[PDB]
């Protein structure tokens, strides 16, 4: 039994960074693939184990997912997520969402409770809404590291 | 974009992916992460991929489901598969990235050509590995 | 390797006992007159990317046929439309999702992949990038068929009144 | 669901799908069609591939993409690959429909595994082959 996780890939500079700032990095990834180890320790599936350790990445400022979402040329939040279980092969999707706290969350209940792979925009979250998801403003997601790395990548 | 993989102690795979996607992105464009077999596949028989990368490369490649097939018909093992996929087949489509992957034999490979990917593993009853940079 | 052409116009429940020969020869006479304007830009020498453009925004066009014009119903009596379309020389794609306001999904879908860093748009957001690049804007209404109307009716119970 | 494959005299391949979806659909609901490796894919080392069908399971099948990675990878003719997705993977998945695909050597498939799909293909200069029913 394992677990990987991912919190994306890139462009970090060595330079660009205190020994302090990285381990803000390695402290949250630790105590997630911690919290998924233990899940899979006890017996719980590789399905809530990835929902779960994506979701806390989700929570996490750190990633660029959920809340500290990079903003968009608008200035804006955009977020997109996927889950597939290889026990079903069933998988689900949302692209495109603003206003769900937890989008792998939102992936989970299409999967589950969807027709469909993939839903998108409103009409995602209308589903997600119509079976208990609670609506966010997409402020939440802003942090004031992404907001500074988009005029960065402007400027 | 996050990811996680897993292999439980039934022998089930599974993935997940999520985003953000892109500073500064045109809005209503979608990358890898949401499109089954780009940015996220998981099959019992095979393996469960989470990417992070270039999101019109990783579709245009269907990274995650090509480390699948490199597997199941080409016969490449996963490290060869993700060699193959992460450092050749997505830079050569103007592509950059990593992903996440692990085998229904409990291999797990964390490839990446770019300066770092905020990257974390470990077997149940066992002490994870962390990493940022390369190696 | 000759050069060669293949069309769909859709796969499923297809009985013979559901049609006349004159009803078939509707489908035949369409189907040949889109796959005969493909084999002759081929034979003309033209890509292989603009002949499956061209075939398909002619299938999107026959009402006979579930893309673009004679597009199915959705739960509330419109048209979302989906296309994506493929080079297999630059391995470059495009794609649009959940369009109802172009009249040419896989026209749209060419614009994203000749005319963007992307593979796929979603929405207004999709229908904005056309538009913004002299694609016609056009109400969902000119793809509304009697005959998928019909099929709609069939589908379901209709509301109290 | 519409689709066109083509291989031209220069020997490049491409593919290309449109669709209104399913009648009574859910609005902002996504099937294979626009998605690269489920309801579209070409590669000029491989296959072109346009899908009509059960959207949901066209995904997760990654129906379009499977054609190339068996005949890229695992050595399958068209012919045994488009039998082995249409015949066997789909419906083991509860999948119905068809694709129609043409290989780099101008090998042509036009599958299913429904009652009828709509379908015509024809070399250039020659005489086209229209179908509505099975064979
Ligand atoms: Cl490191
Ligand atoms: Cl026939
Ligand atoms: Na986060
Ligand atoms: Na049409």
């Amino acid at each position: 039994a394992v677990i990987a996780i991912h919190g994306g890939a890139g462009a970090i500079s060595r330079a660009q960074m205190s020994l302090q700032q990285e381990l803000r990095y390695i402290e949250a990834l630790s105590a997630i693939v911690e919290t998924g180890q233990k899940m899979l320790e006890a017996g719980e599936s590789a399905l809530d184990v990835v929902t779960e350790a994506v979701r806390l990445l989700e929570e996490c400022p750190l990633f660029n997912a959920g809340i500290g979402a990079v903003f968009t040329r608008d200035e804006t939040h955009e977020l997109d997520a996927c889950v597939m279980d290889g026990n079903t092969l069933k998988a689900g999707a949302v692209a495109g969402v603003s206003h769900l706290r937890n989008p792998v969350l939102a992936a989970r209940l299409v999967m589950e409770q969807s027709p469909h792979v993939m839903m998108i925009g409103e009409g995602a979250e209308n589903f997600a809404f119509a079976r208990g998801m609670e609506r966010v403003s997409p402020e939440i997601f802003s942090t004031s590291l992404r907001y500074e790395q988009l005029l960065a990548a402007r400027k | 974009t996050v990811g996680a993989v897993a292999l439980d102690l039934d022998g089930n795979l599974a993935a997940a992916t999520s985003t953000g996607g892109m500073t500064n992105k045109l809005p209503s464009t979608v990358g890898s992460s949401p499109l089954v077999g780009a940015g996220c596949y998981a099959n019992n028989a095979s393996v469960a991929v989470s990417c992070t990368g270039t999101g019109e490369v990783f579709i245009r490649a269907l990274a995650a489901y090509d480390i699948a097939a490199l597997m199941d018909y080409g016969g490449l093992s996963l490290a060869e598969a993700c060699e193959r996929v992460v450092m050749e087949k997505l830079p050569a489509l103007g592509g950059s990235g990593g992903l996440i992957a692990i085998d229904h034999e409990g291999n797990v490979a964390l490839p990446f050509n770019t300066e770092g990917m905020y990257r974390a593993w470990g077997y149940a009853g066992d002490t994870p590995t962390t990493g940022i940079y390369r190696e």
